[PDB]
DNA sequence: GCATCCGTGAGTCGAG
DNA sequence: TATAATGGGAGCTGTCACGGATGC
């Protein structure tokens, strides 16, 4: 099962909104190439390779993990879109 | 014994009590043991096991 | 329905 | 009919936690190719995407590393299993794949009561969510291990089997 | 310890009449016309039949086969016509506000009053929500709770004092959402053992959760 | 001609046409083709001048429709034909100088 | 390798040849040997005798004659033609009114000719025509459903030979007759007979409230000839009452043999239904001046008498097998004859009346190709001509023995009920009960029992011995359904001493009833148990053992099992098996008695008694119809003396003449870690290394180079754009050379095709100026190896435009075929079956030192879970294992017949000789019992295993007599806690291969008119994604996956191309587009006058053809 | 279902039930448009009844109607999930002659036209929630 | 107001 | 472009279950 997902369940009103946040969150991660992340060097999510561990190349992971930690804030009419767009593709260019 | 209804019930207390998560940890522990202690139980069929009662 | 048969009999009256 | 899919006969890996399956290397190359040539190319594989595919495109020539970059490609992701007919919603549940040789898909002994499926030569398709929103939707709602009940009776599903309940009982 | 034994009794496989068909006798047969035969097959498997009892035995054997074969059809004939029926059913609303409700008989109608079996009123309590208040042996269960099996299990309890004749409860019958369904009306998602989120396609789950048994449904 | 609509097995479920491919509409991976070609011709003419991958350009036909003659490339940009001739010959040199290197254009 | 036979009962009569059905059948409708005075007037020359002579100058019918076949059967395999004898007619051309006669013999075409074993060959593939059963023609009384009293009669002619009619008795109170759906007094029609009132009175009056609705004043009123015009327009309304068409219509619609025509096994249950005797095939004669009837007069007698009560009259059953018939392949054939010859007639009257009416010759007269058409179509198309089943020789001879129900006059799957699907008392004998499909099919596809025949009018007839007194003759009757319910029948197995009944009370069969009986009452006992079954059936040892539906299983699944390179004899066989191999042509066998001149892989050269040398071609490695390989290897040795009807040769599944499906191994009955959970199969690798369970199987590729408007399609070696490494293993033509190994990718054959038309995009044309290149006119078309596909190249054909014999199919200069073998081994995923129905796929292949291991070295071969045993109640598995424990002790092999075969005590025996042998030599050896053997034993102990207090050697032998021995853990080394049923058994592998079906794809084939994918694997076509699939996704609450499916993933061309390529990139895919068959839908909806049209919030159209399709 | 050993919530057979009691039939018209015998959904003749009682006009008499579940399938608002069922060219005609629109409001006619569906995560409910980091939040705040 | 007639549809996959 | 020729020919049956309308 994915690790804590009775939290993650407890965290909404809906499992479906629960998709739609995580969804939603791992497009950002992706579009700005994880700059963007609220996971600090530890937390970050790895991936055993053959020279060595590197970073999970899985957005939803990711994305399931920050929503873990209490640093990300979802709900409906938070920001206009064009505001968080343009805020994110300044702090975190591409 | 543990049969059927009472693996069960038990995994559907788990599933109430504790997580979702730890229901599917019994379960994967359930399956290991199950297979495990069922491979040298000595379970079979000869024709001689099954038995005509003598009230027949 | 049938129109062969119905043509057949149009055909028969002249 | 859809792209991305593949179809074979299942077998059952015992060995597997409940959230995953074993997945043929032959379909998986084939099912996640265009993420794999992309991963060809992030390596030093190939020089570029048409490359990497004409690479592929015959058996000789397919290396070591296209593995472990397919590895690297499957990392995280799910598919969906699938066993017709479909009676109720879990005729589909997802898996995290883990690649094995040979030819069959291995199922999870668990869920074979919900699929309906056995041994006896049944067969399951096999589809590749694509989206990171199919992806999250798969993994969240419809992963195995997240479906321990059955909808229509509050009751397990889920549950120890036959050699289990053997076992157990024993 | 016998294996026969230990496998029908944990529920690992098999059931008593298929042991029985197996040490005891095969039990009595069937014409195609329905009618059985007069004389039963006293041979066990074990004993091996006569031809003349395996002959008389395939006549149930065919008209059973070509039963599931027949049946498969209308089975799936009537899932995808009660798909058709509930599929813009969906849990749009958490509550619909509605006063209505309905009343689940905890006793049925030999011809007296007697309680009923305990997978019955399980099948038709857990995971509802109460649409009034009721207050048995000491426990107030407020109106909108959702009742868990040990909710349910103590109500069957208080039925067996005489506390509780019926039990009220928000259903989809009476649920006043339009094109679908509220929350608080449906209850439980049995799946999850909790509330059902909002934006769940319940008819598709009716219409699958009702069609699926349809295939081990007895008969043609 | 035969019929589409030609039946396949005893069952009701099979038609001929159902096992012919549609040749017409381009591949996702010819559309993906076609799509990183015109990126690398476009990257690749970066290295040029901007005149000498317009020169290229106009008469390759890779802008508006149809090629175009070099003495009317020539009347557009203000040079004499055998100019244009010559910034193309030039171009080209540049162009086969700079793939050989990188070896982006094999895949032709 | 001794075999030794258990049983008391001895057969009197062997069974008869089992393609006997299809090789008499057919050899009666062609009457071929015969010549042609001698002839029978039935198939074939019935046929042509009913249709000619010709009428308007008259075209009379001589004779016949089949020449020998233009290729014999292995050239016509090769070739894709098929094996065939011309077919001439000599015909007579009379002048009316000149006397004049000119004869001609007239070339007809071909005809297919059935071969040795039964089956055709057609464009070069095997078939088999399949038997159709179907209710016997004649005269049927049923109740009518509506209303008790009342009953219904039907007169049924052959299925295209003529109209249903039916007779009943209203609630109005006269007599009904039921003819094309339509109903009208039968009186007017017996009136037209010449038939009074008195007449009809006079017989029919004997029952008189029911004649009296029989009478009406005003039909007798009229002249019966007045009678037949005011049937004429009540039939056909819309045409002239005519003296002239009247009578020539009533005619063709009773009277008439060419038009109707009743079966003469229609005739022959009329007769004996009636107690009348028919002049002919019709319901009524033109014998001048009037009409005459036959059947329609007693049949409402009957009908009448049925009515009343009157004794001696009986409803029908309609499912009873003496009223249910076969039609076998040669009646089949017989009735498209019939069919193009009529056409070829029609031809005939419309050129003679056009053209020249002075010089006609029988040859300008007739038009071959309606003819051909119809036998062309009847075997290349037909739901009765079915592709050969070549998978094993069982498989064949199986299929030759198929009954169908469906079929051209035959059931609709969907329409077919309870009642036609049932097993009648009736198939005792002839219908075997267990065999038939598991599916949707049941009961309509059945099997032929063993012993079964099938008669001149079609009725399947199975033997009986006639008793007399107490004392059994061998004077064998073979007796219809309907006859054999006139008996009292004694089963096989009653006690006998010499041929006197030595049981005082037998038990015995009355009309399908049980009943026991006294020896004097006995007139006809059952020959052997194996008559009840088919073939199939009758291989599985033990049967009685098992439930009816595990065996169907077995039964169905022997005919899918593949060759095996070293294949073996069940240890535990029936005694069928040897019969099997002689009857399907598998083997080769002795002539006459002789000496074995030479031996070789490819022949075997045998001089007979009488100086005659003889040589016997062996086919080795070819590929069936199914691409299992069939090859016969010589079983004797030079100089070796054989005797008559001593083996050559083995049959590509067989061994030493036994018929071999399988391997047989040592199995364990235990679950193991749970690898064989839900009927799962573990291996050992130990299988593999001694090639156990491996088969060949050859594939076919072709390819054909074409002519083009754009230019010829060249088949050579350079193609365009390919490195040297790719053209290594190619031939100087172009072809692959024999013996190279091809795997997935490599080319077989290349081919050049010329480009399309060009218009080539301006990138392409720069890029062609920066590399200075070709720019080639011709493409790459060269024929690849599919995905997952592969072996080593056996042989190649090549034909070509101008050759001495080669002729191709217009526009095509050449064709290629490359033959690719490839060895398979047994692998995961890979099925597995024994004979009492029990199947599972291979999950695990352990090595051996994993593997479960006797108290000696020997490891087991496969491992059983014993959880499938008791829900499925096979048993028959338990005992096979038991006795092929003792046979693998002992060294013996069994034949335990099928329902009189090997007992309890008697294998317990053999167990005891077994145990000596081997826990015997182990003592002599020098080694005493292993502590693990007493643990073993203690907990046997307590499980009453074992009595307390006996040696541990007596408690050894103990659990050996229950089939059982100990088993160490070989992973382990300690012992399985149990006691373990050990034993041979004998298992097959199935044609079902994991290697053959898995299949994945990403991007592929689309098709036309919807842009979604293909189907199945050879197209390379995606998976179809159902309603259900889409009520399982939106049941979850996937709403992305769902529209991802149904847009990006198929069907949405701008969708996926974007998809694709954002991949590609490594970019997150596009929000779905528009899919291409809603396009479809709304185009295919405004074909018809419907307009569809999307709309706005606002209410304002919405273009989705982005302008395309707007002015 | 109880007979052959099957536990099944009452709730899904109440939501089918549901559906086979959607219809009722009009005993008298009233103030209203409709007339004598005409069928109708219950929801729409009561938005009715609930608009003319507040314009003071006599209400709709009615009476309930149970129909089976197919001729309720067939008898649905929406003529694409109708067409799609069962008798394609009666629907057909006779929607195309209402000159129907179809609202899309169920899954069926979603799912034809390759929209995403309004369920799950369609559902308009949970589909615009937006997803962020305090970080953002607060340099987004600063505005 | 009942007897009758016509029209419609009768599970999924895979392979042909 | 010219004897006169003037109403076709095949059919194919062993479901049903309602239902909605049509007809006594
Ligand atoms: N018509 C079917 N629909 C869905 N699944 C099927 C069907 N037929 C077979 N299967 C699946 O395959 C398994 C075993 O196949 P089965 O024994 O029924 O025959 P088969 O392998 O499909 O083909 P064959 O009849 O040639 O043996 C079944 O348990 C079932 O899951
Ligand atoms: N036409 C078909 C044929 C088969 N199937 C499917 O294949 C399975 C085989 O059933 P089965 O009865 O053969 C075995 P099982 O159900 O596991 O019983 P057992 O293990 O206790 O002995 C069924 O359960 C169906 O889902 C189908 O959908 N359509
Ligand atoms: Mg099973
Ligand atoms: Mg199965
Ligand atoms: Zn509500």
């Amino acid at each position: 099962a994915e690790p804590g997902i009775d939290k993650l369940f407890g965290m909404v009103d809906s499992k479906y909104r629960l998709t739609v946040v995580v969804a939603k969150r791992a497009q950002q991660l992706l579009r700005h190439g994880f700059k963007n992340t609220v996971l600090e060097p530890e937390e970050r999510p790895k991936m055993q390779t053959l020279e060595g561990l590197f970073d999970d190349p899985n957005a939803v992971t990711w994305a399931m993990k920050e929503l873990l930690t209490g640093r990300l804030v979802f709900g409906e009419n938070l920001v206009p879109e064009d505001r968080l767009q343009k805020e994110m593709e300044r702090l975190y260019p591409v | 014994p543990q049969e059927k209804n009472s693996l069960k019930d038990l995994v559907y207390q788990a599933f109430l009590r504790l997580g979702m998560e730890k229901t599917a940890r019994l379960l994967d522990a359930l399956k290991y043991y199950g297979f495990t202690f069922s491979t040298t139980s000595g379970i079979t069929i000869g024709i001689d096991d099954a038995v005509i009662p003598e009230e027949k | 329905s049938d129109p062969v048969r119905q043509y057949l009999h149009e055909i028969g009256q002249v | 009919r859809v792209d991305y899919s593949g179809r074979s006969v299942i077998v059952v890996g015992p060995q597997l936690k409940l959230h995953q399956c074993g997945l043929p290397k032959r379909m998986a190359l084939e099912l996640f190719k265009p993420f794999l040539l992309k991963k060809m190319e992030e390596k030093g594989i190939a020089p570029n995407v048409k490359a990497a595919r004409r690479m592929l495109e015959r058996q000789r020539d397919i290396k070591d590393e296209v593995w472990d970059a397919l590895e690297e490609v499957i990392h995280g992701k799910v598919v969906l299993l699938n066993r017709a007919p479909t009676l109720h919603r879990l005729g589909i549940q997802a898996f995290q794949p883990v690649l094995v040789e040979g030819q069959s898909i291995q199922l999870h002994p668990l869920v074979c009561e919900a699929f309906n499926a056995d041994f006896d030569g049944d067969q399951m398709a096999v589809h590749v969510p694509l989206s990171s929103f199919a992806q999250a939707e798969a993994r969240i709602q419809m992963l195995s291990a997240h479906n321990l009940l059955s909808p229509a009776s509050g009751e397990p599903l889920a549950k120890p089997s036959r050699d289990i309940i053997l076992g157990l009982y024993y | 310890f016998n294996p026969l034994y230990v496998m029908a009794q944990s529920g690992a496989r098999g059931n008593p009449q298929q042991i029985r068909q197996l040490c005891g006798l095969r039990g009595l047969m069937q014409k195609p016309s329905g009618e059985t035969f007069e004389v039963p097959v006293r041979s066990s498997f074990r004993e091996g039949l006569t031809v003349l009892e395996y002959f008389i035995s395939s006549h149930g054997a065919r008209k059973g086969g070509a039963d599931t074969a027949l049946r498969t059809a209308d089975s799936g004939y009537l899932t995808r016509k009660l798909v058709d029926v509930t599929h813009e059913i969906v849990v749009r609303e958490a509550d619909c506000g509605t006063t209505n409700y309905i009343s689940v008989p905890l006793f049925q109608p030999t011809r007296s009053l007697r309680l009923r079996k305990r997978a019955d009123i399980e099948a038709g309590l857990y995971g509802r929500v109460l649409a009034r208040e009721v207050e048995v042996l000491g426990v107030r269960l407020e109106e909108g709770r959702y009742l868990s099996m040990d909710d349910v299990h103590l109500l069957i309890k208080a039925a067996e004092a005489g506390e509780i004749q019926e039990v009220p409860v928000r259903s989809p019958l009476t649920c006043q959402t339009r094109y679908g369904v509220c929350q608080k009306c449906y209850g439980y998602d049995l799946s999850m053992a909790r509330p059902v989120s909002i934006g769940e396609a319940v008819g598709i789950v009716a219409a699958q959760s009702i069609g699926e048994p349809g295939t081990q449904l007895t008969m043609r | 001609p035969v019929s589409l609509e030609t039946p396949i097995g005893d069952e009701k479920d099979s038609f001929y046409g159902d096992f012919i491919p549609d040749e017409h509409l381009p591949s996702p991976v010819d559309a993906a083709t076609q799509s990183l070609l015109s990126e690398e011709l476009e990257k690749a003419l970066s290295k040029l001048s901007e005149r000498e991958a317009m020169v290229l350009k106009l008469r390759k036909g890779l802008i508006d429709g149809r090629e175009h003659t070099l003495e009317e490339v020539g009347a557009f940009f203000g040079v004499t034909r055998e100019r244009i001739r010559q910034i193309e010959n030039k171009a080209l040199r540049k162009l086969k100088y700079h793939e050989s290197r990188t070896r982006k254009l094999r895949d032709f | 390798m001794e075999i030794k036979r258990f049983g008391r009962i001895r057969e009197v009569i062997p069974l008869p040849p089992l393609t006997e059905i299809q090789v008499e059948s057919y050899r009666r409708a062609l009457q071929a040997d015969v010549p042609p005075e001698k002839r029978e007037n039935v198939g074939i020359q019935a046929a042509f005798r009913e249709t000619f002579p010709i009428e308007e100058l008259v075209l009379d019918f001589l004779e016949y004659r089949l020449g020998e076949p233009p290729f014999p059967q292995d050239e016509c395999r090769e070739k894709d033609l098929t094996y065939q004898a011309p077919l001439y007619a000599r015909l007579q051309l009379i002048h009316k009114d000149t006397g004049l006669i000119k004869e001609d013999e007239v070339f007809l075409g071909h005809i297919p000719l059935m071969t040795e074993d039964g089956s055709f060959i057609i464009n070069g593939a095997d078939r088999v025509i399949v038997s159709q059963i179907h209710r016997s023609p004649g005269v049927y009384f049923t109740p009518d459903p509506a209303r008790p009293g009342r009953y219904i009669a039907s007169i049924i002619p052959l299925p295209k030979r003529g109209p249903w009619i039916d007779l009943e008795v209203e609630p109005n109170g006269v007599v009904s007759m039921k003819v094309n759906k339509r109903k009208f007094p039968l009186v007017l029609l017996l009136r037209v007979l010449g038939y009074d009132q008195e007449t009809l009175a006079r017989e029919l009056g004997a029952y008189g409230e029911l004649v009296q609705g029989l009478m009406d004043e005003s039909v007798f009123a009229m002249r019966p000839e007045e009678a037949l015009i005011r049937l004429f327009t009540l039939l056909r309304p819309g045409d002239p009452p005519k003296r002239d068409k009247a009578v020539a219509y009533v005619y063709g619609l009773i009277a008439d043999p060419r038009r109707y025509d009743l079966g003469e096994a229609g005739r022959y249950k009329a007769e004996e239904k009636l107690g009348i005797r028919l002049s002919g095939r019709t319901l009524a004669r033109f014998e001048d001046g009037e009409f005459k009837d036959e059947v329609f007069l007693p049949t409402l007698r009957y009908l009448f008498a049925l009515t009343a009560g009157v004794p001696g009259h009986e409803v029908d059953d309609i499912d009873h097998l003496g009223n249910r018939r076969i039609r076998t392949v040669g009646e089949l054939m017989t009735d498209q004859f019939r069919v193009g010859l009529a056409r070829l007639a029609r031809g005939v009257r419309e050129r003679m009346l056009m053209g020249s009416e002075d010089s006609l010759t029988p040859a300008k007269l007739v038009n071959s190709r309606p003819l051909e058409a119809a036998i062309r179509e009847f075997f290349s198309r037909s739901q009765l001509s079915q592709f050969k089943d070549e998978t094993n020789p069982l498989s064949s001879l199986r299929h030759k023995r198929r009954i169908s129900a469906l079929g051209p006059g035959g059931l609709t799957r969907e329409r077919a009920g309870f009642d036609v699907r049932d097993v009648h008392r009736t198939h005792y004998g002839r219908i075997c009960p267990v065999e038939t499909p598991e599916g949707a099919n049941i009961g309509l596809i059945t099997s032929l029992a063993a012993y079964a025949r099938v008669d001149e009018l079609g009725f399947i007839r199975t033997p009986y011995r006639r008793v007399v007194g107490g004392v059994v003759t061998d004077e064998v009757v073979y007796m219809t359904a309907t006859e054999e319910d006139r008996y009292t029948i004694a089963q096989a197995n009653t006690p006998l001493e010499g041929n006197r009944i030595a049981a005082e009370r037998v038990v015995a069969r009355r009309k399908g009833e049980p009943v026991i009986v006294s020896p004097e009452e006995v007139e006809f006992m059952d020959v052997s148990p194996k008559q009840v079954f088919s073939v199939n059936t009758n291989l599985i040892p033990f049967l009685e053992h098992d439930d009816a539906n595990r065996a169907l299983m077995g039964s169905n699944m022997q005919t899918q099992a593949v060759p095996l390179i070293r294949a073996q004899a069940p240890v535990v066989m029936t005694g069928l098996e040897e019969r099997v191999v002689r009857d399907s042509l598998a083997a080769l066998y002795a002539e006459e008695d002789g000496e074995v001149a030479k031996v070789d892989g490819n022949r075997i050269v045998v001089r007979y008694e009488d100086g005659r040398l003889v040589e016997y071609p062996l086919r080795r490695f070819y590929r069936s119809n199914q691409g299992t390989a069939l090859d016969q290897r010589p079983r004797v040795v030079v100089g070796q003396r054989v005797r008559k009807g001593d083996l050559l040769a083995d049959g590509p599944a067989s061994e030493n003449g036994f018929l071999a499906l399988g391997q047989n191994v040592l199995v364990a009955i235990m679950p193991f870690d749970g690898y064989n959970f839900e009927d799962a199969i573990v291996i050992s690798e130990e299988l593999l290394k001694r090639d156990f369970y491996t088969s060949i199987h050859i594939e076919r590729y072709e390819i054909e180079a074409r002519d083009t408007k754009l230019g010829p399609e060249r088949i050579t070696r350079d193609i365009p754009h390919l490195s040297e490494a790719a053209l290594r293993d190619l031939d100087e033509e172009g072809v692959v050379r024999i013996g190279a190994e091809v795997k997935p990718g490599d080319i077989l054959v290349g081919r050049t095709s010329f480009k399309g038309e060009s218009e080539p995009t301006p990138e392409e044309r720069l890029l062609r100026s920066i590399f200075g290149e070709k720019a080639r006119d011709v493409k790459d078309t060269s024929l690849r190896v599919p995905p997952g596909e592969g072996g080593i190249v056996v042989r190649t054909v090549r034909l070509r435009r101008g050759d001495p014999g080669v002729e191709l199919k217009p526009g095509v200069r050449e064709v290629v075929r490359v033959y690719v073998a490839q060895k398979r081994k047994l692998q995961v995923g890979d099925k597995l079956a024994n004979r009492h129905g029990n199947k599972g796929v291979v999950a695990k292949i352990l090595p051996v030192e994993d593997m479960p291991h006797l108290p000696d070295g020997t490891p087991v071969d496969v491992i059983l879970n014993p959880l499938g045993v008791p829900s499925r109640m096979n048993l028959g598995q338990i005992l096979e294992t038991h006795l092929g424990l003792a046979g693998y002790f002992l060294g013996q092999r069994y034949i335990s017949p099928i329902f009189d075969g090997a007992k309890e005590p008697e294998i317990k025996e053999l167990l005891a000789q077994a145990f000596e042998v081997y826990f015997g030599k182990r003592k002599g050896e020098g080694f005493g019992v292993d502590k693990r053997e007493v643990e073993v034993l203690r907990r046997a102990e307590k499980l009453g295993l074992v009595t307390p207090g006996k040696t541990p050697e007596e408690q050894l032998k103990e659990l050996f007599l229950q089939g059982k021995v100990v088993l160490y853990d070989g992973r382990t080394g300690e012992p399985i806690e149990g006691p373990i049923v050990v034993g041979q058994m004998f298992i097959m592998k199935l044609y079902h291969m994991v290697e053959d079906k898995m299949h994945a794809r990403s991007t592929g084939p689309y098709s036309l008119i919807t842009q979604q994918p293909l189907g199945g694997k050879a197209q390379f076509g995606g998976q179809r994604f159902g309603e259900m699939e889409v009520w399982a996704l939106e049941a979850y609450g996937a709403a992305h996956t769902l529209q991802e499916m149904l847009t990006l993933k198929s069907d949405d061309i701008e969708g996926r191309n974007a998809a694709y390529e954002a991949i590609i990139k490594g970019e997150d895919v596009p929000e779905p587009s528009v899919p291409e068959s809603f396009r479809v839908l709304v185009k295919e909806l405004q074909a018809l006058a419907l307009d569809v049209q999307t709309l706005d919030e606002k209410d304002n159209p919405v273009d989705i053809f982005e302008g395309l399709a707007s002015k | 279902y109880r007979a052959q050993g099957v536990k099944l919530h009452d709730k899904h057979i109440e939501i089918v039930v549901r559906q086979m009691m959607k219809y009722v039939e009009v005993t008298d018209p009233g103030d209203s448009r409709l007339l004598e015998g005409q069928v109708l959904e219950k929801w729409d003749v009561e938005a009715l009844n609930e608009r003319l009682i507040a314009e003071g006009k006599t209400p709709v008499a009615w009476k309930p109607l149970l129909m089976g579940v197919t001729k309720s399938a067939l008898s649905t608002k929406s003529w694409l999930s109708a067409a799609s069922f069962q008798n394609t060219t009666h629907v057909l005609t006779e929607a195309a002659i209402a000159g129907k629109k179809d609202e899309l409001i169920g899954l069926k006619e979603n799912v034809i036209l390759g929209r995403l569906i309004p369920a799950g995560t369609g559902s308009d409910f949970v589909r615009f929630t937006q997803v962020v980091d305090q970080k953002t939040l607060k340099a987004i705040e600063e505005a």
